[PDB]
């Protein structure tokens, strides 16, 4: 998708310098309350599940230029197993972005938001069908 | 919201639907099940085909509500109150499944109705989209 | 994407013995009527436009296996030049399905619909950046 | 529609948003234009950032509209009629765009409020949701 140098830096530097485990944890919590129907899919602890997810997103920055393949099976699970609706994936990442915005406040400019938006857009594409 | 002309052609469709709610309803669900497998996850049925006994029974319940809904276009919010609390707070249906059923109901009508012009399509769509907006408005 | 000989035949036959030009023309006028906002994108005759669209779809039929690469230029066009929200593409295809469902009447079983839904779900992917 | 609890948080937020509508509005739109470029075609702007002169004036109109809407939670249908017709019939704004702007308004809030818990986010999302549903109800 073409990753501007600055873009790569921003993602990887965040997964290294920031506590993504608790960011994602809080994001799962937010999601479950804001978009109630998401609970249905999880019928387990958010704190524990967070590590798994951040773990997957981490391998994603490692293989940024090739997420679709690294997420091959990952999507299969979400589809023909848990049956998660493809149009619901953005609900989590959207919540991860809010948590990120609340932590960085002013530093989370429209421009930086766009970097993260771009990143989750490709993560959403990779993990959905 | 709805114009006399729309209520009228909508009223002409509920008539057709009311004749055999089971047949129409079973076709809708079946189309939905075949095109969006993920929806099956909400119903524990042995047969997902139109021949299924639970599909037919449920299918008639669906169409019967859509028909009852047509008679209350002026007060859909209060009319669908319980049905919404059921699909929302109770069953936790992903709102993404609604438009999928709508199109299936729309496609089914395009198959039996002698005439399904852009005008009629538009009127039914408005009814369905209005019903769905209610069913996905009570998750708490 | 995998293609059955049955799904290949159904789609192949339709574009060969049915006046798709008429189907798409009526599908467009239907879209303009049911989803009013799609008109803003075209501000021209659907009668003549249908032909170009059918021209592209007939192309995707002749190369069903990789529409993604076959539509790389169409995507950019709709994406960057037309500014068509990637979420509105199905509005046109849904209408074409309704038009077909209207044509074939009861010969348009859930099974047949599933085939076309697949074809178009693929054509949408190859057109949405 | 809203519980006295939500009307509470919604009130505080409105009080805040009201202090600098242009400032907030400009950020919301700037965020929209970066994450959803297609939405730039509805505006005749030179600079699409929060410093853009036109972006700021409009941003203030949007936020004031949202703030005013908060004071009429009880009856939004009638309150937003004109606005709904403007976006629906006049401008022909693709509905897809509404949820994007709402999400951008939410991120802007999370960026500026000392407290933005899921509960607070819920009420805001509820308001934003109702507002957008009325704004996409007058196409047809
Ligand atoms: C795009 C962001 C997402 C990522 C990166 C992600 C990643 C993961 C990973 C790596 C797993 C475990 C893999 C395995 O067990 O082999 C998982 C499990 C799960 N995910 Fe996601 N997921 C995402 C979105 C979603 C969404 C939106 C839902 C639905 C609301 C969802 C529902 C589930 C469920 C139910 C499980 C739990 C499985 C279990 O505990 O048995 N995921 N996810
Ligand atoms: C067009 C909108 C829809 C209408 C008019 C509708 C109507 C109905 C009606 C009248 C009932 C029975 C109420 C009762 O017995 O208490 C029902 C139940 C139910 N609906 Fe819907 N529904 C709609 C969409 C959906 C969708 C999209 C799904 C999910 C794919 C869904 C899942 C269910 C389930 C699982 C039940 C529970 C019934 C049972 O098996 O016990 N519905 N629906
Ligand atoms: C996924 C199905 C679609 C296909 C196969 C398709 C195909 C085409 C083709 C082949 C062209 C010719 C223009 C060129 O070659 O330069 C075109 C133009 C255009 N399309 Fe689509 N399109 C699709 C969906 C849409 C939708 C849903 C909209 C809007 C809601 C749309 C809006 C436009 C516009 C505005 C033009 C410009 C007409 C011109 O060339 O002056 N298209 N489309
Ligand atoms: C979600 C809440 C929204 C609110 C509260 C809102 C509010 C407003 C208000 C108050 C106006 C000025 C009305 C007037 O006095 O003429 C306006 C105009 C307009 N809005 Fe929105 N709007 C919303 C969403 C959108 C969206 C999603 C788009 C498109 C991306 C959009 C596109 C426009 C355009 C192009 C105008 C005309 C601006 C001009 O005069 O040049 N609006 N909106």
């Amino acid at each position: 998708v073409h990753w501007t140098q600055e873009e790569r830096d921003e993602i990887s530097k965040t997964f290294q310098g920031t506590d993504m485990k608790t960011v994602v944890t809080q994001a799962l919590d937010r999601m479950f309350k804001v978009y109630p129907w998401t609970n249905r899919y999880f019928q387990f602890r958010s704190s524990i599940h967070a590590g798994i997810v951040v773990g997957a997103l981490q391998d994603a920055v490692k293989h940024m230029d090739d997420v679709k393949t690294l997420f091959k099976d990952l999507s299969k699970k979400h589809a023909d197993d848990l049956h998660v609706d493809p149009g619901s994936f953005h609900l989590l990442t959207d919540c991860i972005i809010v948590e990120l915005a609340y932590l960085r406040k002013d530093c989370f400019t429209p421009h930086i938001q766009g970097i993260w938006d771009k990143f989750f857009e490709v993560v959403i594409d990779a993990i959905s069908k | 919201a709805f114009t006399a002309c729309e209520k009228q052609t909508i009223g002409k469709i509920a008539q057709v639907l009311a004749k055999s709610p089971e047949a129409y309803g079973a076709e809708c669900l079946a189309r939905l099940f075949v095109t969006h497998p993920g929806s099956k996850s909400y119903f524990e049925y042995k047969d997902y085909s139109a021949a299924g006994a639970k599909v037919q029974v449920h299918g008639g319940k669906v169409i019967r509500a859509v028909v009852k809904a047509a008679e209350h276009v002026d007060d859909l919010h209060s009319h669908l109150e319980t049905l919404a609390l059921t699909h929302g707070k109770k069953l936790l249906v992903d709102p993404q499944n609604f438009p999928m059923l709508s199109e299936c109901i729309i496609v089914t009508l395009a198959t039996h109705l002698t005439e399904f012009s852009p005008d009629t399509h538009c009127a039914v769509d408005k009814l369905l989209s209005a019903i769905c907006q209610e069913l996905s408005s009570r998750y708490r």
